[PDB]
């Protein structure tokens, strides 16, 4: 009849496609082109002017369902896949330009977790989606979302992106156009993104150990490729750099935070009864789960945060199985926004519509009355 | 050996020491031990590492902060051996433990197990002749001379409400919460991350406990305010940024009336009041509500008792005088109760000595406390 | 033919007539989700019922719909009643005729209320109410005996000789099951396992089911207990954790004996059933102390049958031979009793009918009842 319109917002990137379809048509970034500009401004924002958000996302979706979909929206619902805890201006806004300026049947902000829940087809799962900004967890039993029970560190890809930035510019090795380190202040995004998926190497447990201890009174060093780079200016990038780097991301001392302990505290936050169904069922979702060898260095740096003492008394002897789902670990989200849309004509209903947001003012957000 | 005795005031957000027939605690400060981030190779012992008091609240962003308490019940005994230590030290009160006889706090229906490990650190850590632990609804009703009348509290760790009625605390009528001013402070950096103003690290917790202690309002009615569009209230940093705070502000405290926010049931501080008042006997229900007491921390929010009283209207039966009673002193009620009740002649009566501890243990320390 | 349907505070047990257990049991639970603005995925039920309750209890809120054997929440009872006839026993209400069950001394609108309900939501054929006493020395086969039933809505005492019911010496009591797994609740928390919410009672309820025993002689048990550690056992939780408790084995089911524990200032469960015997004829006490019957769950604790023969031995004249009746199957007397009355052929003429209940009203209910 009518196959609806999938979005999937976002910092870095945006998936974007049709419900019915395995996987979306198309993934373009977040960030747009100008004219008469010189660095390209990224669409997602917070804490800014309304009406300057409100063009820019008007700009976003005007080159995105060109491109992407090659379609008019008025036809046939949308599936605007927002993250849990993105701000309710920043909602208010993308109700404003879905129904003002576009004017489409029905628009839907549903979380990220519970759809990422429906590609497994399974009702309780602890679910973990490591996006650019944030590290975000929110565990789900049997449906419903247990919302108190969370944590979200500031360590996602951009905390990566500001450790590769500060390592590179303390050791540096460029080329001639040899020596000269530090002479570019700053690196482009882009180019920090491409780095990122095809150098950076993720350590086991034991040798993220032997990293600590090296750090505080070198083990493991190799291996170290070099980065080609535009204008003639090749830099030696080193191999013990690269996974200081990812360390970062499970530092555990003075926060007593990590990835793997952010779990943890969420599964202590969760009651008695629904505590043994998350632990069986620990889903990894989002950008930084991409990263290659990453979902063993999670798994048993969760294990030995568990032996801990600290953890023992609470937790004890739990089977961690990561259940794994059919698409890629960065697209987990869109799939399941893809299948609660196409399929059911029925759940469209509760979602809002049209004819509702003009008359009371806004789509219902989590909050009081 | 009957000396000045030191009245030792718990709480997990806040604790106050002192000496007994004062009319304030001197020294009050908040109750957490903080240690380095970026710390030393060794992990064993740390030299000038640990900050309690008001150096930890100068140096904030050095140190991650880490609470030894939770709702009233300490996790971290080491944590709280060494605040007790610092308080007991000469940057604080100048004097030893050996002298003075002590007067200890905590909240009712606790474990017995650690009010056992807390008489094992006070007795042979430290070096006390005489301990006592008491109630803290019996302590504010010492400081505001009444008998009679419910003690609503609600502090950092923990909400109760015990009713007692010219010197008779009713054990079964008491009602416990874990809902307070820590979880409040939770849910206001959880509704912040919603606002866009995210906060993650324990030095960085203290921010969302300063703007939830300045800029915070309970509305009467909750449904008004949702459908009717907020002002966009404006609130300066430590560091110099603007934050505009919102819909936060008034929704954060909600959470004290309505617990189903959490996803977490918890009877609220409205219908504790309530319950204690209903579970007791049927001739003592009249005189609890004319005189009901409030304390701790989470009871100084705006509109709060106007709030309360329109929900005990609500719950409670018609036509009888209410009267929700608070003084002006409202953190410092427990301590002036103990202090009064340390300068009292009966003091000696009550207490536990060292002796009698060395001789029986933990069993007569829960004989005398009731 | 007709259907048998217990509808007790706890486990609603219900089947068919001429039966030896019943096939529909499940706990009488109606747990409601945690209300939040977050949707939630590929549908699920508004209001869950039964075991249903209990698979998916960590979020619901469960609430029981009778309270100490009186009907609070009647949606709730209605719902309940929806789930025995068209998803466990699958069979409609219009068909069969419906035997029901409510404890003595109970409230004369629920009768009514319960009648109104059957006949015009669910249009039965016929029906009647029971005493639940009455129905377990039924069971048991006795025409002649004292029945001591406790369950966890209500323990009550029903002394009947020679097929002759004594209305007056009937003797009602608030002590229960759920007042037990309270107790237990509390002093739990009391030793560092703190049970708040009520998915958690349900555990604690399991636990009371599991380790508790009626104690011999109180003192002593509690001089074993200070002495040895064999007495302590261990009990694994739906998740990994596990906790070992020592006194709270036998102090739980001792309320039962000694009420003063939980508040109630009122006669126990031995001398509640002596006084219940005293209350009667003198002439015919010889026959209820040799026919001591008991029935229900909480009579289901290990040692409660001899606890009862020295306390009423204890109580009574010492030329008198007590005996207590306590079979195994007990635990479900009252709806066994039930599926005999409706197997037997005089009970065709004892129901009620749809042209009397249109004639009369709810009021017809009270005359047949007894």
């Amino acid at each position: 009849e009518k196959t609806a319109v999938v979005i999937d917002l976002g910092e870095a990137f945006t998936k974007c496609g049709f419900a019915g379809e395995t996987g979306p048509r198309c993934i373009i970034p977040s960030v747009i082109k100008k004219a008469g500009m010189p660095k390209p401004i990224k669409v997602v924002q917070y804490n800014i002017n309304t009406e300057e958000l409100y063009s820019y996302l008007k700009e976003f979706i005007h080159i995105l369902y060109f491109r992407h979909l090659l379609v008019n929206p008025r036809d046939r619902r949308v599936v605007v896949i927002e993250s849990v805890l993105c701000p309710s201006h920043f909602r208010e806004t993308l109700t404003r330009v879905l129904f003002k300026y576009f004017e489409v049947p029905s628009v839907l902000l549903a979380p990220s977790h519970l759809m990422a829940l429906l590609t497994l087809g399974i009702n309780s799962a602890m679910v973990l989606d490591c996006g650019y900004r944030e590290s975000l967890v929110l565990p789900i039993y049997e449906g419903i979302p247990v919302l108190n029970c969370w944590g979200a560190l500031p360590l996602g890809g951009k905390a990566l992106h500001k450790e590769l930035e500060t390592q590179l510019l303390e050791q540096c090795t460029v080329d001639t156009g040899q020596s000269l380190p530090s002479v570019m202040g700053s690196i482009p995004e882009g180019v920090l993104e491409d780095i990122k998926v095809r150098t950076c190497f993720v350590s086991d447990l034991t040798r993220g150990l032997k990293i600590q201890a090296a750090k505080f009174n070198r083990p493991s060093p190799p291996p170290n490729v070099d980065y080609p780079l535009d204008g003639e200016k090749i830099l030696h990038v080193l191999g013990s750099i690269r996974d200081s780097v990812v360390e970062i991301l499970f530092e555990q001392d003075n926060e007593e935070k990590s990835v793997a302990t952010l779990i943890l505290d969420s599964l202590m936050q969760c009651p008695i009864d629904t505590r043994k169904q998350l632990a069986e069922n620990l889903v990894i979702i989002g950008g930084t789960s991409m990263l290659p060898g990453f979902l063993h260095r999670l798994l048993a740096e969760i294990r030995y945060l568990v032996e801990k003492p600290k953890y023992k008394k609470t937790l004890g002897t739990k089977t961690f199985r990561i259940h794994t789902p059919p698409a890629k670990a960065n697209c987990v989200a869109w799939l399941g926004g893809a299948i609660f849309g196409a399929l059911q004509d029925i759940l469209g209903s509760r979602s809002v519509s049209k004819e509702y947001y003009n008359q009371t003012g806004r789509i219902p957000d989590w909050c009081s009355l | 050996i009957a000396n000045q005795p030191v009245v030792i005031d718990n709480g997990s957000g806040v604790i106050k020491a002192g000496f007994a027939g004062d009319q304030i605690p001197k020294y009050c400060f908040p109750n957490y031990v903080g240690r380095p981030k970026h710390v030393r190779v060794m992990a064993g012992a740390l030299e000038g590492d640990i900050f309690i008091g008001p150096k930890a609240e100068e140096h904030r962003g050095l140190l991650s902060i880490r609470y030894p308490m939770e709702h009233g019940i300490v996790k971290d005994w080491n944590d709280m051996e060494r605040i007790w230590q610092y308080v007991y030290s000469k940057e604080q009160l100048q004097t030893f433990s050996e002298e003075h006889p002590v007067l200890l706090t905590e909240a009712p229906l606790n474990p017995r197990k650690n009010r056992e490990r807390a008489a094992e650190v006070f007795f042979e850590t430290f070096n006390v002749p005489a301990l006592f632990i008491s109630m803290q609804a019996v302590l504010s009703l010492y400081a505001t001379g009444r008998t009679t009348g419910v003690v609503l509290d609600s502090g950092d760790g923990v909400t109760h409400a015990v009713p007692i009625y010219e010197g008779f605390a009713m054990p079964h009528s008491i009602m416990r919460i874990d809902i307070a001013g820590r979880d409040v402070s939770r849910f206001l950096r959880l509704y912040l991350r919603k606002e866009g103003y995210d906060f993650h690290s324990s030095s960085e917790f203290e921010i969302v406990k300063a703007i939830k202690e300045r800029a915070c309002y309970l509305s009467i009615n909750p449904q008004k305010d949702e459908t009717l569009e907020t002002e966009k209230a404006q609130y300066y940093l430590p560091d110099g940024s603007t934050i505009e705070i919102g819909p936060s502000r008034f929704r954060a405290p909600e959470l004290l009336f309505r617990p189903d926010l959490i996803g977490e049931e918890s009877e609220g501080i409205h219908e504790v009041l309530v319950f204690a008042i209903q579970k007791s006997d049927m001739d003592l229900r009249r005189t609890l509500f004319s005189n009901i007491v409030l304390s701790g921390g989470s009871t100084l929010f705006k509109g709060f008792g106007d709030r309360l009283l329109s929900e005990v209207k609500k719950l409670a039966p018609k036509d009888v005088k209410i009267r929700i009673s608070a003084p002006q002193e409202r953190l410092y009620s427990t301590w002036i109760g103990g202090s009064i009740l340390a300068s009292l002649d009966t003091f000696k009566k009550m207490w536990v000595s060292k002796k009698e501890y060395e001789e029986d243990g933990a069993r007569s320390i829960h004989r005398k406390t009731f | 033919a007709a259907l048998v349907v217990d509808n007790g505070s706890g486990m609603c047990k219900a089947g068919f007539a001429g039966d030896d257990a019943p096939r529909a049991v499940f706990p009488s639970i109606v747990g409601r989700p945690r209300h939040q603005g977050v949707m939630v995925g590929m549908g699920q039920k508004d209001s869950y019922v039964g075991d249903e309750a209990q698979s998916k209890r960590g979020i619901l809120t469960l609430k029981y719909p009778i309270e100490h054997g009186i009907v609070t929440n009647w949606d709730d009872m209605e719902k309940i009643w929806h789930h025995t006839f068209y998803n466990e026993l699958r069979v409609a209400p219009e068909e069969h005729p419906v035997l029901l069950t409510e404890a003595p001394l109970n409230p004369k609108a629920n009768r009514e209320k319960m009648t109104q309900i059957m006949f015009e939501t669910f249009n039965t054929p016929a029906m009647y109410v029971a005493i639940q006493a009455v129905l377990s020395l039924y069971a048991s086969g006795r025409t002649t005996g004292i029945v001591m039933d406790s369950g966890d809505g209500v323990t009550h005492t029903v002394p009947i000789y020679e097929g002759y019911a004594l209305p007056h010496a009937i003797l009602r009591l608030d002590l229960a099951g759920r007042d037990l797994t309270d107790y237990l609740m509390k002093i739990l928390t009391e030793r560092g396992y703190s049970f708040t919410t009520t998915a958690e009672r349900e555990i604690v309820r399991d636990i009371k089911e599991k380790l508790c025993y009626v104690a011999l002689d109180f003192e002593q048990e509690m001089a074993t207990a200070a002495s040895s550690s064999s007495l302590e056992k261990s009990y694994e939780l739906p998740d990994g954790q596990v906790i070992t408790i020592g006194n709270e084995r036998f102090r739980c089911p001792e309320a039962l004996f000694q009420p003063s524990f939980l508040g109630m200032e009122s006669c126990g469960i031995h001398e509640t059933t002596f006084n219940s015997i005293m209350k009667c004829d003198v002439d015919i006490r010889k026959d209820l102390y040799a026919n001591t019957v008991l029935s229900g769950g909480t009579t289901m604790y290990p040692g409660i049958a001899d606890r009862m023969q020295k306390e009423i031995t204890a109580l009574a004249p010492s030329t008198m031979k007590i005996k207590i009746i306590a079979p195994p199957e007990r635990k479900y007397s009252v709806w066994i009793g039930g599926s005999i009355l409706a197997s037997l052929s005089t009970f065709q003429q004892m129901w009620i009918s749809k042209q009397e209940y249109d004639e009369s009203g709810p009021s017809i209910v009270h005359r047949k009842c007894f």
